[PDB]
RNA sequence: AGUACCGUGAGGGAAAGGUGAAAAGAACCCCGGGAGGGGAGUGAAAUAGAGCCUGAAACCGUGGGCUUACAAGCAGUCACGGCCCCGAGGGGUUGUGGCGUGCCUAUUGAAGCAUGAGCCGGCGACUCACGGUCGUGGGCGAGCUUAAGCCGUUGAGGC
RNA sequence: GUGAGGGCGCGAGCGAUAACGUCCGCGUCCGAGCGCGGGAACAACCGAGACCGCCAGCUAAGGCCCCCAAGUCUGGGCUAA
RNA sequence: GGCGGUAGGGGAGCGUUCCCGAUGCCGAUGAAGGCCGACCCGCGAGGGCGGCUGGAGGUAAGGGAAGUGCGAAUGCCGGCA
């Protein structure tokens, strides 16, 4: 290896065009079925402690 | 860059270093370093040919004469030291205050009395100058500083 | 009717919180918080506490509704950066900016 | 009814009714002026050669002005020569007042 | 005065036999057609020649030995790929590509060249499908 | 006294960073860039402010020649019978009468044919 | 400040000034753990709020207009067209066509696969004394001129 | 200031009737005209010495079937490669 | 009638700092500086003018004197890529 270096400073242009896929994606939100809150599917409610329709945690 | 005070030392090597060539930090090439042909104490008088000087002078109390606005007194009436006393002969000679005047005189009281004024640069008649005469818009005289002129030109 | 909301020097990249700020411009108030709250970065945290700031801005001091808010605007600036030495091998000193952040949270009204 | 009048050493199709810039004339401005014809043509056809013997434009010199500044400016590279020049072209603008056949 | 550009007219559709036709005389005045320099109002900014249908190109003609000694060549970007097809397997496999390919050259390069070129369709045989645009037979 | 640079260097370099509006990247951001691009377009404006002359004619006479051909004769047979006839319109109000007024340009041809 | 920092040591040796006329330096309330901010309040002014006069440039960002996913480029220029703005005119933008080998330095010759430069801002290089030699503006003219000093001035000249 | 010249043509020498070789003479051009037209492109080959402007005209070399401005121009002959 | 131009010779101007002009003049009805302009004068360097910022200085005609003009020195210091 004979040390690789940068040739010549990337443009703002050429840079920002490559992060053209850093744009991050909103998570992903479902209505829990008793409290009406906002939570990722396939988890337990944090709001109400219930999933399947019973109480598994306390919240 | 000699009279920095800074020391002498190359602050890194000549070569095989990545950065320029230095020696000093007093190079005038470096921040804070010396400065290239910068002023020193000089002298700038001259010895101006005296023929010259005294035939300006002449040519300066020429001009103000063909202009009209020489005038030669004989004495001061009563003026003792005072600016008001003053203010009262000049008044009465013709000297409102409108035209800058350079009063020349032998008495020290009356060029007392009138050097405060804005418009009055007073003179000894030794010390007439071609300066102080192209100064100032009209020109007054004793008749004392007229004939010590007359021989400071002759 | 607008209110806004600033945090200035948050000790955090900008780069990294325009990321998050990104995600809530133009959405409703309910919407921006729960997206913050299941937000899995850094920056969440602090957008978060500035929408909070706003919405209580707006309520409490500018005659606006709670159930009206929106994300009018919101852009992070870049503060001072807090430049620190990092010994690398062979005797070299390299420089880490720790950067900072300036983030601005503009609410207001939507009709209708 | 057009005329193709010769003005300024070039030339121009021309309308009654018509604003035109053409070279500097020397002509006080509100004077009149004929411009001669090369060619006439609309309600009939008659072909100058090189002009056409009787027939004249009249237009009035509405002024006299200088055009918009182009900067002429010449680079000669590894050499150290660079020029800059201001032009402003003066112009006259004449109104067509009649196709005098 | 300025130059008359003008707007943008609706262009003709043309119609060429090229049976027994010299392939590059034909080819010149097909891509002169393409330019729209047989119009009196040709601009070279905007794409405004003809719509050129041509039909039995199958039965193009060509001088001297061209039927075995012209070579069209492709360059596949790999090693060896140098693909060298003579006029004859050309007009046995591929026979309206031969014009295709002679007017292609003689149209102007860039992107305008590229949509005037679009402008032309070559068939081999006596029928074209263009019927609804109705062309206008040509004898060139 | 010392006279320092002070206020004039900004004001050329904001002089040319002017005139570079519009240009791709440091070249209206960088004065020295700037001033590199600058010295091509001037350059290039003086050599094609000489060159749109003969551009212009070429398509003048790309339209006369067109125009010609509609009546048999070619652009050189017709400039040579203007030549001979006598007649001095130059090409651009040749070309407008070719566009404009297709009788006055067809007059022409005919005395251009006639004057042979 | 001969400080911090460097060096065993002799020794080297920095950066760093500015709110306002007056602290009148923001009580109290609101979100927040704090920081920070939002109202209130002070002020002629608070993008004068202490990270404080003026606040340029590179540089990072939000919004708006024009434009961009079949296209070959020292990135411009010339022409035409479309869209947007300000009211036979002008500004902004760029679709297509034409033309076009960065700058500096060094060389017989560089776009050059020869040198230098990431970019911006500030610092950065033909001077001074004395003598000489030309030319030039004056003064005097078979003459021209004083040096050190002395007197006077206190930016007065004279001897 | 320069006292590193270089290409081309002619006359020679050195070289191998070799070199974008080398050394002189006469000339020219680049150098400094890497400004313009031609020669595909190209300092020195051909045309020609760029004060600035014009959507005017005439020519030079070179060109006139398409790219590409202008003749698929006229008369005679040769060539089939 | 002349006016491509490297080395180089000469000519004419612009601008920066300071002094005489100045116990004057401009200045809170807004100094210097900063951000814009498609407006005017000048071939040009530049000078005007108008709007915004700025909050206390600036300085004519005509003369004088220099630490007087930056894009490169693997320049020097700082700031940010
Ligand atoms: N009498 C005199 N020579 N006076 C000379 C000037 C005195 C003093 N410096 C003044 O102007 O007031
Ligand atoms: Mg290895
Ligand atoms: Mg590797
Ligand atoms: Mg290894
Ligand atoms: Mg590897
Ligand atoms: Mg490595
Ligand atoms: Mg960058
Ligand atoms: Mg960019
Ligand atoms: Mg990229
Ligand atoms: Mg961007
Ligand atoms: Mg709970
Ligand atoms: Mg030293
Ligand atoms: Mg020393
Ligand atoms: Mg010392
Ligand atoms: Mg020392
Ligand atoms: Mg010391
Ligand atoms: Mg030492
Ligand atoms: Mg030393
Ligand atoms: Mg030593
Ligand atoms: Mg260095
Ligand atoms: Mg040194
Ligand atoms: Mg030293
Ligand atoms: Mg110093
Ligand atoms: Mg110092
Ligand atoms: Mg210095
Ligand atoms: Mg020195
Ligand atoms: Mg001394
Ligand atoms: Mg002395
Ligand atoms: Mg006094
Ligand atoms: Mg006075
Ligand atoms: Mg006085
Ligand atoms: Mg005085
Ligand atoms: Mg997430
Ligand atoms: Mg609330
Ligand atoms: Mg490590
Ligand atoms: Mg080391
Ligand atoms: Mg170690
Ligand atoms: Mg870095
Ligand atoms: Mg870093
Ligand atoms: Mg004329
Ligand atoms: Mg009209
Ligand atoms: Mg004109
Ligand atoms: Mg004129
Ligand atoms: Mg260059
Ligand atoms: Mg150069
Ligand atoms: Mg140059
Ligand atoms: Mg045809
Ligand atoms: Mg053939
Ligand atoms: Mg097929
Ligand atoms: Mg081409
Ligand atoms: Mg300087
Ligand atoms: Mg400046
Ligand atoms: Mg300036
Ligand atoms: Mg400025
Ligand atoms: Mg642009
Ligand atoms: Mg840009
Ligand atoms: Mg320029
Ligand atoms: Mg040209
Ligand atoms: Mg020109
Ligand atoms: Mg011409
Ligand atoms: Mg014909
Ligand atoms: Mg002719
Ligand atoms: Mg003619
Ligand atoms: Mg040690
Ligand atoms: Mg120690
Ligand atoms: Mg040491
Ligand atoms: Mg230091
Ligand atoms: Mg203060
Ligand atoms: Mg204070
Ligand atoms: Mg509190
Ligand atoms: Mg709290
Ligand atoms: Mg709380
Ligand atoms: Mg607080
Ligand atoms: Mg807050
Ligand atoms: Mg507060
Ligand atoms: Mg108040
Ligand atoms: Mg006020
Ligand atoms: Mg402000
Ligand atoms: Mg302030
Ligand atoms: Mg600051
Ligand atoms: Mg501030
Ligand atoms: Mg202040
Ligand atoms: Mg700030
Ligand atoms: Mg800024
Ligand atoms: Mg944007
Ligand atoms: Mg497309
Ligand atoms: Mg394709
Ligand atoms: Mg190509
Ligand atoms: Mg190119
Ligand atoms: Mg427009
Ligand atoms: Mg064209
Ligand atoms: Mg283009
Ligand atoms: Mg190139
Ligand atoms: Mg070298
Ligand atoms: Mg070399
Ligand atoms: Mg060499
Ligand atoms: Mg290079
Ligand atoms: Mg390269
Ligand atoms: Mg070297
Ligand atoms: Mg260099
Ligand atoms: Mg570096
Ligand atoms: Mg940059
Ligand atoms: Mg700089
Ligand atoms: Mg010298
Ligand atoms: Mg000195
Ligand atoms: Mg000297
Ligand atoms: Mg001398
Ligand atoms: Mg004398
Ligand atoms: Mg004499
Ligand atoms: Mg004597
Ligand atoms: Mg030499
Ligand atoms: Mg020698
Ligand atoms: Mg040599
Ligand atoms: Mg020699
Ligand atoms: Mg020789
Ligand atoms: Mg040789
Ligand atoms: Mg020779
Ligand atoms: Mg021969
Ligand atoms: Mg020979
Ligand atoms: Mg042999
Ligand atoms: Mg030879
Ligand atoms: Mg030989
Ligand atoms: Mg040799
Ligand atoms: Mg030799
Ligand atoms: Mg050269
Ligand atoms: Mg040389
Ligand atoms: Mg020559
Ligand atoms: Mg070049
Ligand atoms: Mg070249
Ligand atoms: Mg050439
Ligand atoms: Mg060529
Ligand atoms: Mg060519
Ligand atoms: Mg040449
Ligand atoms: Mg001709
Ligand atoms: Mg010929
Ligand atoms: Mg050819
Ligand atoms: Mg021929
Ligand atoms: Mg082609
Ligand atoms: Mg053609
Ligand atoms: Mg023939
Ligand atoms: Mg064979
Ligand atoms: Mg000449
Ligand atoms: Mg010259
Ligand atoms: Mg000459
Ligand atoms: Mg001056
Ligand atoms: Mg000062
Ligand atoms: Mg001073
Ligand atoms: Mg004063
Ligand atoms: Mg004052
Ligand atoms: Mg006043
Ligand atoms: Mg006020
Ligand atoms: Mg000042
Ligand atoms: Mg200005
Ligand atoms: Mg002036
Ligand atoms: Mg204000
Ligand atoms: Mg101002
Ligand atoms: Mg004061
Ligand atoms: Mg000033
Ligand atoms: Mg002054
Ligand atoms: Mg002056
Ligand atoms: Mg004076
Ligand atoms: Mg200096
Ligand atoms: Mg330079
Ligand atoms: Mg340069
Ligand atoms: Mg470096
Ligand atoms: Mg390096
Ligand atoms: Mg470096
Ligand atoms: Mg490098
Ligand atoms: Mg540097
Ligand atoms: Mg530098
Ligand atoms: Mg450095
Ligand atoms: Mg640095
Ligand atoms: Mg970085
Ligand atoms: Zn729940």
């Amino acid at each position: 290896a004979k040390h690789p270096v940068p040739k010549k400073k990337t443009s703002k242009a050429r840079r920002d065009a490559r992060r053209s896929h850093h744009a991050l994606t909103p998570p992903i939100l479902v209505p829990c079925p008793e409290c009406k809150a906002m939570k990722p599917p396939h988890t337990v409610c944090p709001e109400c402690g219930y999933y399947a329709g019973r109480k598994v945690l306390e919240v | 860059r000699g009279e920095v005070a800074y020391s002498g030392r190359k602050i890194w090597p000549q070569k095989h270093t990545g950065r320029a060539r230095h020696g000093d930090i007093g190079a005038p090439i470096f921040v804070g370093g010396g400065v290239v042909f910068g002023p020193k104490p000089r002298d700038y008088s001259y010895t101006l040919p005296k023929k010259v000087r005294k035939k300006g002078l002449a040519m300066a109390v020429a001009d103000r004469a063909r202009e009209g606005k020489l005038l030669l007194v004989e004495a001061f009436a009563g003026v003792n030291g005072k600016t008001k006393e003053f203010l009262a002969w000049a008044k009465e000679a013709g000297l409102d205050g409108s035209e800058s005047v350079l009063l020349v005189t032998g008495n020290e009281l009356v060029r007392r009395a009138a050097r405060n004024l804005p418009w009055v640069v007073t003179l000894a008649p030794e010390g007439l100058n071609v300066y102080d005469i192209v100064r100032t818009e009209r020109l007054v005289m004793d008749l004392d500083a007229w004939e010590v002129f007359q021989n400071r030109i002759g | 009717m607008e209110a806004k909301a600033i945090a200035r020097y948050v000790r955090i990249s900008p780069r990294k919180v325009r990321l998050v700020v990104d995600l809530i411009r133009g959405k409703s108030l309910e919407e921006a918080r729960n997206i913050l709250r299941y937000t899995n970065k850094r920056g969440a945290y602090f957008v978060a506490k500035v929408l909070e700031s706003a919405a209580a801005n707006a309520v409490n001091n500018h005659d606006m509704l709670e159930d009206r808010l929106y994300v009018k605007a919101a852009y992070v600036d870049e503060g001072p950066a807090l430049k620190r030495v990092l010994p690398r091998a062979r005797g070299r000193a390299d420089i880490i900016k720790k950067r900072t952040s300036h983030i601005t949270v503009i609410l207001g009204e939507k009709h209708g | 009814m057009f005329a193709i009048v010769k003005t300024g050493g070039k030339q121009y199709r021309v309308e009654p009714g018509l604003k035109l810039r053409v070279e500097k004339l020397d002509a006080e401005p509100g004077a009149t002026v004929e411009l001669p014809v090369l060619l006439l043509g609309g309600e009939k056809t008659v072909v100058g050669t090189p002009v056409v013997e009787g027939a004249s434009v009249v237009a009035e010199v509405l002024g006299h002005g200088r055009g918009k500044k182009i900067l002429v400016s010449k680079f000669k590279a590894k050499v150290q020569y660079r020029r800059k020049k201001g032009h402003r072209q003066p112009y006259t603008e004449l109104l067509i007042k009649e196709i005098r056949g | 005065m300025k130059t008359y550009v003008p707007k943008q007219v609706e262009p003709r559709w043309v119609l060429i036999d090229a049976e027994g036709k010299t392939l590059g005389r034909l080819a010149t005045k097909i891509a002169t057609l393409l330019r729209g320099k047989h119009r009196p109002d040709w601009t070279p900014n905007v794409a405004m020649g003809d719509f050129v249908v041509v039909v039995n190109a199958d039965k193009i003609r060509v001088t001297g030995k061209k039927l075995e000694q012209k070579i069209y060549t492709r360059y596949s970007g790999y090693p060896g790929g140098l693909k060298k097809i003579p006029l004859e397997k050309m007009l046995a496999t591929h026979p309206e590509r031969v014009l295709e390919h002679a007017v292609k050259g003689m149209l102007p390069k860039g992107p305008l060249g590229r949509r005037l070129f679009k402008r032309l369709k070559v068939y081999a045989g006596p029928d074209h499908p263009h019927q609804a645009q109705r062309p206008e037979k040509l004898e060139v | 006294p010392r006279a320092k640079t002070g206020v004039v260097r900004r004001r050329k370099h904001k002089k040319i960073l002017k005139l570079a509006k519009g240009y791709w990247g440091l070249r209206s951001k960088s004065f020295r860039k700037a001033r590199e691009t600058l010295f091509a377009a001037g350059n290039y404006a003086y050599a094609h402010r000489k060159r749109r002359k003969r551009d212009f004619r070429r398509l003048w006479i790309v339209r006369i020649n067109a125009a010609c051909r509609q009546h048999g004769l070619n652009y050189s047979t017709f400039i040579h019978g203007l030549k001979k006839a006598g007649i001095e319109v130059d090409r651009k109000n040749l070309a407008d009468l070719a566009v404009r007024e297709p009788q006055v340009f067809a007059e022409l041809v005919e005395r251009a044919k006639a004057a042979q």
